[PDB]
DNA sequence: TCAAGCTCAAGTACTTAAGCCTGGTCTATACTAGT
DNA sequence: ACTAGTATGAAAGTACTTGAGCTTGA
């Protein structure tokens, strides 16, 4: 629980610990989404 | 000798445009009024000095 | 060390007799493929001043047809070869009558002698090699397929069949190692059979530029 | 033994960083003749 | 004075050039 491991479910919702490591998670998988998309675009116009 | 608009133009120039300087823009941004959650959220805004588009 | 300097030498002549096979020479079937006990007994045992040292084992082979021509293979005593010692090479090349020959550099060549090479290539040509280029045979390599040098009339009646020219063919470096490994000339175009995933065969070409 | 030439390595400088679209706000200041 | 016109930290990589060192020749 002091790592980050989420015992808790979507059905009976998270403690603020477990809310906050899970955001943390979330937000890294909005930071891969976000900066992904330039560099993609880019190797397509440079294959093209 | 003390001419007023040099210090009363530069502060409506760096609050009316964002150009903070004669630096860095988009300090002062025009408030958000669509909703007054909108509001309060731009009166509450942090922005982070780094620049954007970096692969960090 | 001394077995690990037979080792070496062993498997550069190993790979040099390998290179005159698929170059198209005079190779003999025993010596194509000899044991390191039998280059051993044949040598001495003893690179470290003894039987086996170099310029004992100058390899000269002939051409399958046409035997005229031979690059008897050089082998330098010393680590940095320089114009002085391969002007050595060039009276015993002038002594006889041929022009191909390959030498067998330790270290790197001094870069003046890498320019006295191309300075006699009309009169008499020399390849260097290093000795980890000649450690391992890179045509039997998964990745290197089949390399074959065409004729020239083969290179007219590819050209003649898909009309087109010399300079639209996809092409290879002069200094390829496969192509350093035949020793081919600007402008001679080399067919490459290679395995396809997805028709079985393919045979493309590359023109020498 | 010295000088010259050639090669290699290191340092510095130059070019690019998604696609389309919608809104807004704001746009010089200092001076010096020239009355 | 004064007024309007006039005048000016948290890029990365590749390629090219320069300098230094080593080897050869005289």
């Amino acid at each position: 629980e002091s790592r980050g491991f989420v015992e808790n479910s979507y059905l009976a919702g998270l403690t603020p610990t477990e809310f906050f490591f899970h955001a943390m998670g979330g937000r890294e998988g909005l930071i891969d989404t976000a900066v992904k998309t330039a560099e993609t675009g880019y190797i397509q116009r440079r294959l093209i | 000798a003390i001419k007023t608009r040099i210090i009363s133009d530069g502060l409506k120039y760096s609050l009316a445009t964002g150009n903070w300087g004669d630096a860095r823009a988009g300090v002062s941004q025009v408030l958000n009024r669509l909703t007054f959650a909108s509001t309060l959220s731009h009166l509450r805004r942090l922005n982070s000095p780094i620049g954007r588009d970096g692969k960090l | 060390d001394d077995e690990e300097e037979t080792y070496r030498l062993w498997k550069i002549r190993k790979t040099i007799m390998q290179l005159c096979h698929d170059r198209g020479y005079l190779v003999t079937q025993d010596e194509l493929d000899q044991t390191l006990e039998e280059f051993k007994a044949q040598f001495g045992d003893k690179p470290s001043e003894g039987r086996p040292r170099r310029t004992d084992l100058t390899v000269l082979v002939a051409h399958n047809d046409d035997p005229t021509d031979q690059m008897f293979v050089f082998f330098p005593e010393e680590p940095k070869v320089g114009i002085k010692t391969i002007k050595v090479y060039c009276q015993r090349m002038q002594e006889e009558n041929i022009t191909r020959a390959l030498i067998v550099v330790q270290q790197g060549m001094t870069p003046s002698a890498k320019q006295s090479l191309v300075d006699m290539a009309p009169k008499y040509i020399l390849e260097q090699f290093l000795q980890q280029e000649l450690l391992i045979n890179i045509t039997e390599h998964e990745l290197v397929p089949e390399h074959v040098v065409m004729t020239k009339e083969e290179v007219t009646e590819l050209l003649a069949r898909y009309k087109l020219r010399e300079n639209q063919l996809p092409r290879i470096q002069a200094g390829d190692p496969v192509a350093r490994y035949f020793g081919i000339k600007r402008g001679q175009v080399v067919k490459i059979i290679r395995p396809s995933e997805t028709a079985g065969r393919y045979i493309t070409y590359r023109l020498v530029q």
